[PDB]
């Protein structure tokens, strides 16, 4: 998973639980949730996008 | 006195007791038959143990008198 | 094509780094070797607020600067849009409060 | 006593801790996320159950949950 | 030019009409969900969040207000199109009292020229209740098309009224200045609006109603009537009605003003032949309200010196300078008042809706009782409909009046400003206010409603003589009996020897019958009129309760100390502090509207059944009167059982039985306020999320069959919930009255 | 009227036993319900796929509102 | 039958006559069934089947013209077409929609009516 | 039975239906939804979670017991 | 009137002028027959 990747959520209480979101960044800080995914569907709170972890996420598209 | 006419004869479930009322409220209460302001049944508890066998205010009595030392035993 | 100038009291320089019309700045600042605070990227927080000097930003994703603290200059570069260049303060979370 | 958690998703925004009321939540370092602070909440004897900090949060689900307890006289906000 | 005062912008574009949301930052970003949708009509005219200026918001009031006279203009036009092209006006000029008002025809559609009735006459329409007709013929109406010229000057007046609108804001708008001129504006609407407007309406009537309304009691027909510039024009014509015209504009100026006694008469009753007021006494009111108004026109100092200025006024009245009991309002009193009314346009707002609601609930009880056009009295219906719409009017206007005194609190309020004034002192006791308040609500309640539960229970017991009757425990309102008999006694031939007959025969007097139905005749005051005044003063004051503790508590509270940074408009702050729910102002606005609606069902309601039983009848040749139903309101009106029997079940007899008449459309109508009532109570009783994770069940089942849509589907905001069911309990509530009480009145008459 | 009252009797008491038969099928999904005992049956299989039920549920409702409203209201 | 049911004519020979009860209460008594009220009950019989179907078969296709329409124009588009309804884009899911009853069967077998139940958003 | 029978019976059908539809909406979604993931955690009876996320009242399974009597009621 | 005309293309313009114009079978409820019963067409 690297910028551009359209990813699957496998978060049960994620709002976008398996919908595909755009990777935006991924952070190689070490931290917990490194990957940013945004989403062209918002949220209840009004937030499109949110930090994920790396094994919440399936693939769909490759970036081109 | 129902068993002897369950056709024109209104059953009665108790008797009232409020101080409250008018004597024009006690006379509206008081069918032909009463000495007392009363109310009449609604729940079909007479036709019911008219078709069981009851047939006496002391069969009535019995039967209370036993589930009263039942509710005892509960 | 924009080139937005990021200034910084801290640092002490500006530099200038281009950025795309559909594209964040803070996204595209990450694309040029240039380091910034930023928590949530989404406007939902004043972590990457930046006061804007001269031009104008397409924030409209943005959900969080007040009507009177939009019109000081104050813009979340983490949800804002390079609509050309022109230049933006950087660290202004302090001003925010 | 209300019970205010705080989770590993959370990023360090710190706007819990500025919509909170009653000062119930402060930050601490964590390394844990590139802020590299969390929220904690220390206080929670004065926490009223407003859920300020839980409309301030931007994570989904949210990174701060109120779970309303017990009633005192603080968390039931009463000047009398 | 001519004042210096416009050059405004804002060139009239029409690309930004293609992108709504344009006045909100936040509007104007991009729907996303469908909250957005019902933002954009929940402050659309809300102009003081939009900019910040008072000048750019002043420029935009002024011209929304030119839109409104424009909007209203265009509203008469159409009723005086509607008496001039569908309404049997003529016919019911001929004969006023058997003929019916009509002017509304329904087209041959399905099922649906039954809803027009035969009206008298052979005209097949429905019967109107807006009081159109009597209104016409008071004015000085004969023709149909005097009332199409009418209606072609008022639709001219709507295209004017859009055109200064435009003018005064695209093309030259008046500076900040000028709408802080409150002595102008004081001096202009109290001498020129007010004194001149019934100025002129006195020429009027002097030379047209009076002459057209003269004729008509004679007995002449309506178009062997000469049109009203003759009797302008030729002054042998108009002396032959008066006399006191023989002498032209020559008495008036020497001061001889006895001579003009026969058309300014101060008689004060009722014309015997129509009903309505005496029509040269009228005339006589509108001369002297106009020297009152001019005269008062002339109080505020402009440009000249003379007058006051009410920044003096308002800064002096404060102790010591006041009376001194009056003197708790402290050493600044009315300081900083008028800086909050000449840069506050809320405060206005505030105290214009509630003098407005106020007057027009005075309207209303001034024009039952002194019934101020011909043969108006006599049509029960339209008495019933205007006294109803008049008091439903000012409720709705009085409950915006603290919506905007509440508006101002939070947004237009400044501390520093106004530091131990009165309105400072009041938001630091308001907590005795609340509690006095609670307790006054608390005990009219029990002394105006439970007395009336104790008489159901008496009255169930068979013990009347236990009851609140005129037969039982006697409650007689010997105060309101004592000044009904002080107004019969002062129009003796005493403290008004110039009046003959009283002020109303509401109060005593005689009974004024017109075409054997009565007119007017004395409304007896008992037992049951204590009762019902005293329900009356409870729901006021409960009203006042609900409204006046949002409004004190709109900016803090014990519970919620920051709650003017929440706004005026916010569901709640969450379910802490015990639950917060309904704390803004604007929720107490939502639960007045309930109490306003519960007070004024409960006055119209006694307004018809008192109307209804002892004032309103058939007056036979000798002289007995036999009322509608029939002096019932002093027995069965003192339990809520009579009210429930009596009075709502008895007379739903001709809304319910209406079902293949002409009143059919009633039925209907009563019918769905019933289902709009009920309709409502899904809002108010449920909640938000129910809705929302019931919609993502809905929203499951539509990405299933690939029919997703952009914008999100969300359920209705908390607020939004709560301003849509009161929307509907009202609606529907009001249109099952409506429905009753005109289905009833024109079947019975 | 003992007729109508018992039959009205009954099924009020009837509709107050569904409702909470409802109300304590869904205390026992909070409080009793183990996701990893019930692994992949009928419970937690209709647990998986609750919102074509409600949905489902939804569209007879609507269909029979608007059509029984509508007819009665025509 | 209407024509030969005997309290069917006591609304017949007493009633209004207008534009609304003289050129209705014709073809509907040559071709109604009544029972004993004199009111016209609609049956559910193999009579009726020729006459229900324009009721029932008939909605239907005016349903799924709305529904195809309001389908072909929202698959094609992105919160501001909802807004603004594209007239070009209506039209052209309005043209598709005339002949729906196909598209509709034209999308089940191919897989592309329905949505995976991976590819759908989902609750706790 | 006639045309008037099968009005109510539908209307009755409309009621069971509707009833049903909030009770199995509440017990389905007892545990947590997309609005409330985590309800099984604030138990069955409670208030809200809050005016966040646009306003979560009557969210618990407890209150589509609450809204479905009115329903059994109607 | 470049927007003029996107604005008579909004969600209420479309719902008023989609209303009326399916609702205009006033002229198809009068035309022929105003009672039409299940069976009679
Ligand atoms: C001020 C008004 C008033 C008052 C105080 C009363 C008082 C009384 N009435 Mg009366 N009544 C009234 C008005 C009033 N009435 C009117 C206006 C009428 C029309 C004329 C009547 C007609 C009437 C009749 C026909 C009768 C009475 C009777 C009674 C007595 C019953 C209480 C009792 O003795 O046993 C004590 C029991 C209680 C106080 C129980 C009530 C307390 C709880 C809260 C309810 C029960 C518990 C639980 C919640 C309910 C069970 C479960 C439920 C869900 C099913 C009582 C003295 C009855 C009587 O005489 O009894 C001998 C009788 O039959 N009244
Ligand atoms: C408050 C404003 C108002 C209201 C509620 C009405 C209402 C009505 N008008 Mg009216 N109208 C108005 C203002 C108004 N008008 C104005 C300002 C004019 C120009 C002077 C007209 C000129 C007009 C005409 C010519 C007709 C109506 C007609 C109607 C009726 C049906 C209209 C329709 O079907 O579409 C309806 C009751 C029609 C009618 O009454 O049918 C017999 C009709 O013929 N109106
Ligand atoms: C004698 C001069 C005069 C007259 C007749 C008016 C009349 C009016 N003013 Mg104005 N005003 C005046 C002087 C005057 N003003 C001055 C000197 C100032 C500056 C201090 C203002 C500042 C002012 C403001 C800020 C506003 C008004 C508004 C209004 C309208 C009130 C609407 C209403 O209550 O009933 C309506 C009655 C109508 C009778 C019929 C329309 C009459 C037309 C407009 C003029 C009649 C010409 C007449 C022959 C002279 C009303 C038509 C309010 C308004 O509605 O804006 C449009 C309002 O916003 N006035
Ligand atoms: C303010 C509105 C108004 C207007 C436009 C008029 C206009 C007119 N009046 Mg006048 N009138 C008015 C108010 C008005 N009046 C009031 C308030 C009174 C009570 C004192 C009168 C009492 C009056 C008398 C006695 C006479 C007029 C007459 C007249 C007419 C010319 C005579 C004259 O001017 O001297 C003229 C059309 C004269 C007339 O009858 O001409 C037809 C006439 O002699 N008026
Ligand atoms: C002179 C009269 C007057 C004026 C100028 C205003 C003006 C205003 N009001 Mg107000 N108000 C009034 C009377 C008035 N009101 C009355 C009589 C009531 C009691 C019901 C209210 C109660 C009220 C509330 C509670 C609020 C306002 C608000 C507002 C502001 C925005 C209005 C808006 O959103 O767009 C227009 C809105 C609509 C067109 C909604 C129409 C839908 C209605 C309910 C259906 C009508 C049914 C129909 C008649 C049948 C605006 C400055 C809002 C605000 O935020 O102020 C800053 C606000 O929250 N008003
Ligand atoms: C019939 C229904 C009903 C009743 C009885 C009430 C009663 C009350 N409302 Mg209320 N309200 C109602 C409907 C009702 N409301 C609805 C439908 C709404 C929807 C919007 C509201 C919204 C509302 C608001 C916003 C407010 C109230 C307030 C009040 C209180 C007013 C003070 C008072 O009257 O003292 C007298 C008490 C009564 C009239 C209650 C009945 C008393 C009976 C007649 C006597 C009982 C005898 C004895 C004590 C019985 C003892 C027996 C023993 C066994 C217990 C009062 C208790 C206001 C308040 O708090 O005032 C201070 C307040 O602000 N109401
Ligand atoms: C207490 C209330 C009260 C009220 C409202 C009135 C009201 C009125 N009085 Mg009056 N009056 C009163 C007490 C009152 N009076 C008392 C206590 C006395 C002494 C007995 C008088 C003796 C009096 C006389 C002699 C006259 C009035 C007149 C009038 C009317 C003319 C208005 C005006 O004076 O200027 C007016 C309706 C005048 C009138 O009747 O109009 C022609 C007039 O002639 N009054
Ligand atoms: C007369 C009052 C009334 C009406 C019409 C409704 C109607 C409805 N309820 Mg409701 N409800 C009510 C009172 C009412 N409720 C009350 C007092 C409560 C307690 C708070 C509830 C609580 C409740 C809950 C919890 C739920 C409902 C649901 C529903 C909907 C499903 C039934 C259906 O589809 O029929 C058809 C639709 C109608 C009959 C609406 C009328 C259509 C209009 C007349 C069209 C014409 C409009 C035009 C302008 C004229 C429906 C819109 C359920 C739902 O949403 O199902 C999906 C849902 O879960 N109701
Ligand atoms: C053109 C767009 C469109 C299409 C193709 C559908 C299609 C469908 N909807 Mg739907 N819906 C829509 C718009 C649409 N909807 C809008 C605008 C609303 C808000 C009023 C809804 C609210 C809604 C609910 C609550 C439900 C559906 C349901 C359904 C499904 C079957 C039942 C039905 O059609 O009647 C229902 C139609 C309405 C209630 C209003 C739609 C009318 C607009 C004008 C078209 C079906 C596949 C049902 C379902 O979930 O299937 C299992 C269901 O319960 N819809
Ligand atoms: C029913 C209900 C809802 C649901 C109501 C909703 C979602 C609004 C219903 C309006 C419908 C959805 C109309 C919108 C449809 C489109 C505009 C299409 C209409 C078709 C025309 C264009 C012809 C709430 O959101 C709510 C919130 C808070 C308290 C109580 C309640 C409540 O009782
Ligand atoms: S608001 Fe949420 S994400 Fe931000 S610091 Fe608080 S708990 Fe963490
Ligand atoms: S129930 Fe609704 S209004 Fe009340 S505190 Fe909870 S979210 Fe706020
Ligand atoms: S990083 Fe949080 S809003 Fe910018
Ligand atoms: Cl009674």
């Amino acid at each position: 998973v690297q910028r551009g990747s359209k990813v699957r959520i496998l978060r049960p209480e994620s709002y976008w639980f398996r919908e595909v979101g755009s990777v935006a960044s991924v952070d190689q800080s070490g931290i917990k949730y490194p990957v940013v995914v945004r989403f062209s569907k918002v949220n209840y709170a009004g937030v499109n996008t949110n930090n994920f972890s790396e094994a919440e996420l399936v693939e769909v598209e490759a970036p081109p | 006195a129902w068993i002897k006419d369950p056709l024109n004869i209104s059953p009665i479930a108790h008797a009232i007791w409020d101080p409250q009322f008018g004597p024009a409220a006690m006379d509206a209460f008081t069918p032909a038959g009463a000495g007392n302001p009363v109310n009449f049944c609604y729940s079909g508890v007479y036709h019911w143990w008219y078709t069981i066998g009851l047939r006496t205010n002391g069969d009535l009595f019995a039967g209370a008198m036993f589930l009263l030392l039942l509710a005892a035993v509960m | 094509s924009y080139k937005v100038t990021l200034v910084n009291e801290t640092e002490n320089l500006n530099t200038t780094i281009e950025v795309a019309d559909d594209e964040y700045i803070l996204d595209a600042a990450e694309e040029q070797g240039i380091d910034l605070p930023y928590s949530c990227r989404a406007g939902a927080c004043s972590t990457c607020a930046g006061k804007l000097t001269e031009g104008t930003v397409d924030q409209s994703d943005q959900s969080f600067l007040d009507d009177d603290q939009i019109e000081a200059g104050y813009v979340l570069t983490c949800v804002a849009y390079p609509t050309s260049d022109c230049t933006v303060m950087t660290h202004q979370e302090e001003e925010l409060y | 006593s209300h019970s205010v958690k705080i989770y590993d998703t959370c990023i360090g925004c710190t706007q819990c801790v500025r919509a909170c009321p009653t000062d119930v939540l402060e930050m601490v370092p964590w390394d844990g996320c590139r802020a590299g602070q969390i929220a904690a909440s220390p206080r929670t004897e004065d926490c009223v159950g407003c859920k300020r900090c839980e409309t301030a949060c931007p994570t989904d689900f949210l990174s701060i949950r109120v779970y309303l307890g017990a009633e005192t006289s603080r968390s039931m906000g009463l000047a009398y | 030019a001519s004042a210096a005062t416009e050059q405004s912008p804002i060139p009239t574009s029409f690309e930004r009409w293609a992108k709504p949301g344009h006045f909100d930052r936040t509007l104007a970003r991009g729907p996303k969900t469908t909250t957005w949708i019902w933002n954009l009509h929940a402050d659309a005219h809300d102009f003081d969040s939009h900019t910040n200026d008072l000048q750019d918001i002043s420029r935009k009031i002024f011209s929304a207000h030119f839109g409104h006279l424009a909007v209203v203009f265009v509203w008469l036009s159409g009723m005086y199109f509607h008496g001039a092209r569908f309404s049997n006006f003529s016919s019911w000029m001929a004969d006023p009292t058997h003929i019916r008002p009509s002017a509304q025809v329904v087209w041959p559609l399905v099922g649906q020229d039954i809803l027009n009735g035969d009206m008298g006459g052979g005209f097949r329409g429905i019967q109107i209740t807006s009081g159109l007709f009597q209104m016409w013929r008071g004015e000085g109406f004969t023709n149909e098309f005097q009332l199409y010229c009418t209606a072609i000057g008022a639709l001219v007046m709507a295209g004017l009224m859009i055109f200064a609108g435009w003018f005064h804001y695209h093309v030259r708008s008046p500076k900040l200045e000028w709408f802080q001129n409150v002595q102008s504006m004081l001096n202009h609407h109290l001498a020129g609006l007010l004194g001149l407007g019934s100025l002129g309406w006195a020429g009027h009537l002097i030379h047209v109603a009076l002459p057209t309304n003269k004729l008509l009691d004679a007995g002449v027909a309506p178009q062997d009537i000469p049109l009203p510039h003759e009797f302008v024009l030729d002054k042998a014509l108009m002396a032959e009605l008066y006399p006191s015209f023989a002498q032209g504009i020559r008495p008036f100026f020497t001061l001889n003003w006895a001579t003009y006694s026969d058309f300014l008469t101060f008689n004060g009753g009722l014309n015997p032949v129509t009903g309505g007021l005496w029509m040269t006494d009228i005339a006589h009111h509108h001369v002297a309200i106009a020297v009152l108004f001019i005269f008062a026109g002339h109080m505020y100092r402009t440009n000249w010196g003379i007058g006051h200025s009410i920044r003096t006024m308002l800064e002096d009245a404060r102790h010591p300078k006041m009376l001194p009991f009056l003197s708790f309002i402290g050493p600044v009193g009315h300081r900083g008042l008028f800086e909050v009314l000449t840069t506050s346009w809320h405060a206005q707002l505030s105290i214009n809706l509630a003098m407005m609601g106020s007057l027009s609930i005075i309207v209303a009880q001034h024009m039952y009782s002194m019934p101020p056009y011909p043969y108006l009295a006599t049509d029960y219906g339209t008495v019933t409909s205007l006294f109803t719409h008049h008091m439903w009017i000012g409720g709705f206007l009085i409950v915006g009046a603290a919506a905007h005194a509440g508006i101002f609190m939070v947004r237009d309020y400044d501390p520093a400003e106004n530091v131990n004034n009165v309105l400072d002192r009041v938001l630091r006791h308001r907590d005795a206010i609340i509690s006095h308040l609670v307790w006054v609500c608390q005990f009219l309640g029990f002394h105006s409603f439970a007395m009336y539960c104790h008489n159901d229970t008496m009255r169930a017991f068979g013990r009347p003589q236990d009851m609140f009757s005129d037969t039982g425990i006697q409650l007689q309102p010997i105060f309101a009996q004592w000044v009904q008999h002080i107004q019969t006694m002062a129009v003796g031939s005493t403290t008004a020897p110039g009046v003959a007959s009283p002020a109303s025969y509401a109060f005593g007097g005689g009974l004024v019958a017109v075409g054997g139905k009565v007119a007017m005749m004395p409304i007896s005051l008992g037992t049951a009129d204590f009762l019902i005044h005293h329900i009356h003063a409870f729901t006021i004051h409960v009203t006042v309760l609900v409204l006046l503790k949002g409004v004190l508590f709109a900016r803090n509270s014990r519970l919620i100390p920051d709650k003017s940074e929440l706004g005026f408009r916010f569901p709640c702050d969450g379910p802490g502090r015990g639950g917060t729910c309904q704390v803004s102002a604007w929720d107490h606005v939502f639960l007045g509207l309930f109490w306003m609606y519960n007070s004024i069902a409960m006055v119209i309601f006694h307004f018809f059944w008192k109307m209804q039983s002892d004032v309103w009848g058939a007056v036979d040749a000798n002289g007995t009167v036999s009322h509608i139903t029939g002096g019932n309101f002093a027995q069965s009106s003192i339990t809520i059982n009579g009210w429930l029997r009596d009075f709502l079940w008895a007379q739903a007899t001709q809304v319910i039985s209406s079902y293949g008449s002409a009143l059919s459309a009633y039925g209907l109508m009563f019918l769905a306020g019933h289902f709009v009532f009920a309709f409502s109570l899904m809002f108010l009783f449920s909640g938000r999320g129910y809705w929302q994770e019931l919609i993502e069940s809905i929203v499951w089942a539509h990405n299933k069959l690939r029919i997703t849509t952009a914008i999100q589907p969300r359920a209705l905001s908390i607020t939004q919930g709560r301003a849509v069911g009161a929307a509907h309990y009202l609606l529907g509530s009001i249109v099952t009255t409506w429905a009753f009480f005109l289905a009833r009145m024109a079947a019975i008459g | 009227t003992t007729t109508a009252a018992l039959y009205t009797h009954h099924q009020y008491i009837a509709g107050f036993l569904m409702l909470g038969a409802f109300a304590h099928g869904g205390i026992f999904l909070i409080r009793d319900y183990d996701p990893v005992a019930n692994e992949n049956n009928v419970l937690a299989r209709v647990l998986d796929h609750k919102e074509a039920i409600i949905s489902h549920l939804s569209w007879v409702s609507l269909f029979l509102g608007f059509h029984t409203l509508a007819l009665y209201v025509h | 039958p209407c024509a030969s049911s005997p309290a069917f004519n006591e609304r017949m020979q007493n009633a209004p006559e207008g534009y609304y009860f003289d050129t209705p209460y014709q073809s509907y008594a040559a071709n109604l069934l009544c029972g004993a009220e004199g009111l016209p009950h609609q049956q559910l019989r193999f009579d009726r089947a020729i006459d229900v179907l324009i009721p029932f078969g008939i909605f239907f296709y005016v349903a799924g013209f709305i529904g195809w329409s309001g389908r072909a124009y929202l698959i094609s588009s992105p919160e501001e077409t909802e807004i603004f309804i594209d007239v070009a884009l209506a039209i052209k899911s309005f043209v598709q929609g005339l002949l729906w009853p196909l598209l509709a069967v034209k999308e089940l077998t191919t897989g592309e009516l329905t949505a995976p139940v991976s590819e759908v958003s989902v609750s706790p | 039975i006639g045309p008037g029978d099968f009005l109510v019976h539908h209307a009755i059908a409309l009621g069971l239906h509707v009833t049903t539809l909030i009770l199995v909406k509440g017990a389905l979604d007892a545990r947590g939804s997309k609005l409330m993931p985590d309800k099984k955690d604030f138990g069955y009876a409670f208030p809200c979670d809050g005016p966040g996320r646009g306003g979560t009242c009557d969210i618990s399974a407890w209150d589509s017991v609450y809204l479905a009597t009115f329903w059994m009621l109607n | 009137m470049k927007y003029f005309a996107k604005y008579l293309t909004s969600a209420p313009i479309m719902a008023t002028v989609a209303l009326v114009s399916l609702s205009v079978v006033l002229i198809e409820l009068n035309h022929f027959f105003p009672g039409l019963q299940y069976g009679t067409y």
